[PDB]
């Protein structure tokens, strides 16, 4: 299949028409998305097949064809860009300054942007175009809007 | 195998992109099922 670096839609025809269930990132021959998008199922790429390699429900991440490759991190200072890939719509960059999720196990960047569910797995980028994590695991805040963690894996 | 992928673009920063969103500092918790909640 196509293994060119870039951002890809994750589609299914199991429902009415063709539906976009999420998004992911191809880098160094590995496909990276959020667990809740695929639930760890195998994927098709043209004639070829992508088998799961690593994943973790609590991190909400999964890699295919090899180990997680993305290791860039938010600097905690600068604006970033969400490369949103919404269902049925062209890739679009949205710039923002992250807030912070404070947890008992440390602080994580968060982005206050609200996109359809099928946008989960879209990459968040720093100024040099490196993927600092994936969009779509977050929380509903007091007023009913949405804020997403910047979720990043570990390169072992 | 139901699910399939299709390329949507290169991963690049866009100069003069649309800017939106605020920057909330939120106390949160993460459960074993990977769900975030407010503290």
């Amino acid at each position: 299949g196509e293994t060119t670096d870039g951002v890809y839609r994750v589609m299914t025809r199991r429902l009415l028409g063709s539906t976009q269930v999420g998004v992911g990132v191809m880098q160094e021959g590995v496909f990276h998305t959020m667990w809740h998008v695929t639930k760890g199922a195998a994927l098709r790429s043209g004639e070829g097949r992508l088998d799961p390699y690593w994943g973790d429900v609590k991190q909400d991440l999964v890699s295919y064809c090899g180990p997680w490759k993305l290791d860039a991190a938010w600097d905690g200072l600068s604006e970033v860009q969400l490369l949103a890939v919404p269902p049925g719509e062209r890739a679009k960059n949205i710039q923002t300054l992250p807030g912070i999720f404070k947890t008992k196990d440390g602080d994580i960047g968060a982005v206050a942007l609200d996109y359809p569910a099928g946008t989960s797995g879209s990459p968040i980028l720093d100024k040099c175009g490196r993927v600092i994590g994936l969009y779509g695991n977050g929380v509903v805040i007091k007023n009913g809007s949405y804020v997403s963690a910047i979720t990043q894996g570990k390169r072992e | 195998v139901d699910m399939y992928i299709e390329r949507a673009g290169d991963i690049t920063w866009e100069k003069d992109a649309e800017v939106t969103g605020n920057s909330p500092r939120l106390d949160v918790a993460l459960d074993e099922s990977g769900d975030f909640s407010l503290v």
